[PDB]
RNA sequence: AACGAGACUCUGGCAUGCUAACUAGUUACGCGACCCCCGAGCGGUCGGCGUCCCCCAACUUCUUAGAGGGACAAGUGGCGUUCAGCCACCCGAGAUUGAGCAAUAACAGGUCUGUGAUGCCCUUAGAUGUCGGGGCUGCACGCGCGCUACACUGACUGGCUCAGCGUGUGCCUACCCUACGCCGGCAGGCGCGGGUAACCCGUUGAACCCCAUUCGUGAUGGGGAUCGGGGAUUGCAAUUAUU
């Protein structure tokens, strides 16, 4: 039974061909699986073939569905990122975009030295935890001099 | 003289106080007796608690 | 004229209660007022759980204090003259009554 | 038919215990004989109460253990019941019979005491044999069942049936025969 | 037979298809985008749950005339697993529990009674106790 | 002059009362055949009464049952005692009384608690511990 | 002779015996109404389902809570210097329910930071008796009480069906538990009633469990730390992120 090719590239990471469609899109960054079951139900696909079993039309469907969210009426309380600090606009960052909008982000908070940008930079913990138990990386300190 | 001589203590521990000792810190609400922790055992008889349990 | 009026009993200490309401009743039956008899509402146990000690210092033991709370209905059909009256006698002990217009 | 009953399909009247020593301790024909190995019994009350339990609900009752199990008992009732229903096939004979020939050859009859590691020989009593078999034969189950793909009926079932005919394939055998081998040395 | 004659799965089965074969009773344009309620962590997998939900609704009002939404909401209340916290019991979601009620008014099945709340129309216990009887004949019940 | 008669059965803080009367067959609890009672992986403890008296006894009786109370199980128990609490009563109050005496011993010789109420209770937390009989981790150095 | 033990007080287990209940019920029918034939019948009648509506019907089994009753090693058989008692068994709701209370003499135990209980010492207007801001949360490291897990005796998604102890509008103080309708995916918002409580939340539709679907031995859909972005509620104020 259905014996053509399995993995497929989607963007820039190695889907593999083997697990559910739904749990094989996931290996891309920025798609967790809530959102991939709402991008595969507006892609009408079915949801019970594996990966392999898509041929390279409905993928396009798929990705053109990820890529533009807003206009294949996914709401706007789905996607990861809101009113986007620099300029207004509601999109999910995929792959790399996530990457660099951490990257950005972290960057624009260091310039004017918020007290979380220093916590950045000192690598500590951003929110309130306490720090007196925990993390402990380090290595163990003795008493004798 | 003076228009500074209070800012809000309407809830929190700030608020409330017992009314015997007139201390914070460990004290009863329920029922409304509104007692210290260790007050209460002084008079928790002449209220009418009784130990029987 | 003839209505109906309910008392309701309340305390702590049982036998005061419990003997407040037989002689109640009796005052009412020896004039023939069709007397509905006692019901007794469940009882309240109030809970209060406290740490013994009062610093922080030992094994940590608790004390458990409960006070309770009895509770009694009596029902009566008859004019309110009669029923005002014998409530305002025979009452020596700590005990709650209190009478109303009709419950019925 | 109304006189005789059954775990649903199974019959007890047709079961045989062949060692002597045994037949106080395995309770299965008669006036042990119950519809459902699930009654609220107060065994544990007295000493030797225990022997007079139904060994399917003994059986039951010690597969539900290692913390997340327990309580769990009418998840038990229906491993039990694949299980014997596994067993029918596997063999083609009765599963009670299979049970209490998998009870029968796991009972340790020489154990070996702690003294002072010097260690020294004796007996166990015939309501230990039981006692032991049991906790050995479902304990081989909930190891060999813990990362595999099997599940837990195949796997109980697999070992009454490789336990009651004692082929060293199976747990309960296994650390039998080595219980009794190092109270042989020591003897 | 009525409903308690039956066994209360495959009827609710039986409900959901006969719904879902009337062609009425709109379902909310949000239907396949939804968690469902606060405690979930997935949307519901059977494409048609909107119909199997109002099924069960339905059955559930036969059985105690009096419900209001405040109530389907508990009805369908579940465990939360608050991350690495212990779990704790958590409702349904008001909305959809509302915008089923309010589907079923549609078929005339359900009406707002006395007080407040909701029951089953004279016409509404019909349709029920047809299918159950339809239940308990085609597996022989 | 009506021939009924009215027994319970407790198991745990669950209570199941059997009101027992002239009839033919049926044998309810709640509403429903006694088949469908939830866990039905007890169904047999359900069954055990008429399946050991046999369908003679219950031929001239229907028992209807309420139950409340308890859990799912502790509730299989109330119902198993009270039915059969209750085809003894019967017996006893309109029949001979050496006809009951057979009842009593086909079943009390079966199993027990068929007629005597469990005296189980939980026992009352105490402080220091989690529950009644264990205690916190006691930690020396 | 006195104290401690025991006795005692509360609680759990048994009463189809008593007392008596629209703030608990049940059975009946006066009912009537709905629905299905689901069975005789036809569809009514015979019946079946009802937390549907009634009764100025009958009663107290279920509910509530008062007075008494019951268990005494009392009966039977062994072991006991035939004593004090132990062991097994019968009848039984039960032959060992769980707590509270507790002696003499002490400890350099803890508490002056519970007290308008308190000796002595100190400070007392440049205060050690008030407002604004920060801290008690600071992190190379050592320990203690814990929570969630390492999965198939499982995780996810539906479906089905069961409790018990309780608290509830606040006397300065200023806030309570929530039904039902509507709006919003969700947290939540607006509207309009009940409750000073066996009366309303509430027949407290609790979770595990139970039944059916997807996954497949892979750090996997196990596990859910850490971190980005956004939306509400509390408050005078949420940044070191209250929730
Ligand atoms: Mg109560
Ligand atoms: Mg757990
Ligand atoms: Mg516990
Ligand atoms: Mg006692
Ligand atoms: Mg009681
Ligand atoms: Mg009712
Ligand atoms: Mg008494
Ligand atoms: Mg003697
Ligand atoms: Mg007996
Ligand atoms: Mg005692
Ligand atoms: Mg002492
Ligand atoms: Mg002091
Ligand atoms: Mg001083
Ligand atoms: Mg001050
Ligand atoms: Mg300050
Ligand atoms: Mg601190
Ligand atoms: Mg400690
Ligand atoms: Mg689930
Ligand atoms: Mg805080």
């Amino acid at each position: 039974p259905e014996k053509f090719q399995h993995i497929l590239r989607v963007l820039n990471t190695n889907i593999d061909g083997r697990r559910k469609i739904a749990f094989a899109i996931t290996a891309i960054k920025g798609v967790g699986r809530r959102y991939a079951h709402v991008v595969l139900r507006k892609a009408d696909i079915d949801l019970t073939k594996r990966a392999g079993e898509l041929t390279e039309d409905e993928v396009e469907r798929v990705i053109t569905i990820m890529q533009n969210p807003r206009q294949y009426k996914i709401p706007d309380w789905f996607l990861n990122r809101q009113k986007d600090v620099k300029d207004g606009k509601y999109s999910q960052v995929l792959a790399n975009g996530l990457d660099n909008k951490l990257r950005e982000d972290l960057e624009r908070l260091k310039k004017i030295r918020a007290h979380r940008g220093l916590r950045h930079f000192w690598g500590l913990r951003v929110r309130g935890q306490h720090t007196k138990t925990t993390g402990r990386r380090g290595r163990t300190v003795g008493v004798s001099k | 003289q003076q228009l500074y001589w209070s800012h809000p203590r309407k809830f929190g521990q700030g608020s409330r106080s017992c009314r015997v000792c007139s201390n914070r810190h460990g004290l009863i609400r329920k029922y409304g007796l509104n007692m210290c922790r260790q007050c209460f055992r002084q008079y928790a008889k002449d209220i009418g608690f009784i130990k029987l349990d | 004229a003839i209505h109906r009026i309910r008392i309701t009993l309340t305390s702590r200490n049982v036998k005061s209660l419990e003997k407040v309401c037989a002689d109640l009743i009796r005052g009412a039956k020896e004039k023939n007022l069709k007397v509905k008899g006692p019901v007794r509402m469940p009882t309240k146990t109030l809970r209060i759980t406290t740490r013994k000690t009062p610093c922080g210092e030992g094994s940590k033991t608790w004390d458990r204090f409960q006070m309770r709370i009895h509770k009694r209905l009596i029902d009566l059909h008859s004019p309110s003259e009669i029923v005002k009256q014998i409530t305002s006698i025979s009452i020596e002990p700590g005990v709650e009554v209190e009478v109303t217009i009709a419950d019925a | 038919t109304p006189d005789i009953k059954l775990f649903g399909k199974w019959s007890t009247d047709d079961v045989q215990i062949n060692d002597i020593s045994l037949q106080d301790y395995i309770a299965v024909k008669e006036k042990y004989a119950k519809y459902l190995p699930h009654s609220a019994g107060r065994y544990a009350a007295k000493r030797f109460r225990k022997a007079q339990c139904p060994i399917v609900e003994r059986l039951t009752n010690s597969m539900m253990m290692h913390g997340r199990n327990n309580g769990k008992k009418l998840m038990t009732v229906r491993i039990v019941k694949h299980a014997f229903e596994i067993i029918h096939l596997l063999t083609g004979e009765n599963p009670l019979q299979v049970l209490v020939n998998a009870i029968i050859n796991s009972g340790p009859r020489e154990d070996s005491t702690r003294i002072g590691v010097r260690r020294q020989a004796v007996d166990v009593s015939p309501l230990r044999r039981v006692n032991q078999a049991i906790w050995l034969l479902c304990t081989g189950a909930r190891e060999a069942a813990f990362r595999n793909i099997k599940t837990i009926a195949e796997c109980l079932a697999d070992e009454l049936i490789n336990a009651a005919k004692g082929s060293s394939n199976s747990y309960a055998i296994k650390k039998k025969d080595e219980l009794e081998r190092v109270a042989k040395s020591n003897r | 037979v009525t409903v308690k004659d039956v066994n209360q799965q495959e009827f609710v089965r039986a409900l959901a298809a006969f719904l879902k074969k009337s062609g009425k009773l709109k379902v909310p344009e949000w239907v396949d985008t939804v968690k469902l309620a606060k405690h979930k962590e997935l949307a519901p997998y059977d494409e048609n749950w909107f119909y199997t939900r109002a099924a069960s609704t339905a059955r559930h009002l036969y059985l105690r005339g009096g419900a209001g939404v405040g109530s389907m909401t508990k009805i369908y209340g579940g465990r939360q697993r608050n991350g690495v916290m212990p779990s704790h019991f958590s409702r349904g979601s008001k909305s959809v529990a509302r915008r089923v009620l309010q589907a079923l008014e549609g078929l005339k099945m359900v009406e707002k009674d006395q007080d407040w709340g909701r029951k089953l129309t004279p016409q509404g216990q019909r349709d029920l106790d047809r299918i159950a009887g339809q239940v308990a004949a085609a597996k022989k019940k | 002059p009506l021939q009924s008669v009215q027994v319970f059965g407790r198991k745990k803080t669950a209570t199941a009362v059997a009101h027992c009367k002239r009839g033919n067959g049926l044998i309810k609890v709640n509403g429903r055949p006694l088949e469908m009672i939830e866990p039905r992986t007890l169904q047999y403890k359900l069954l055990e009464p008429v399946l050991l008296l046999g369908k003679e006894r219950f031929a001239g009786v229907d028992i209807r049952v309420r139950v409340k109370g308890g859990g799912h199980v502790a509730q299989i128990y109330a119902i198993r005692q009270s039915i059969s609490k209750a085809l003894v009563a019967y017996y006893q109050k309109y029949v001979d009384e050496a006809s009951k005496k057979e009842i009593k011993d086909i079943l009390i010789q079966y199993d027990r608690t068929l007629l005597v109420a469990d005296p189980r209770r939980c026992e009352s937390k105490k402080f220091g511990g989690p529950g009644a009989r264990a205690r916190y981790q006691k930690s020396y150095r």
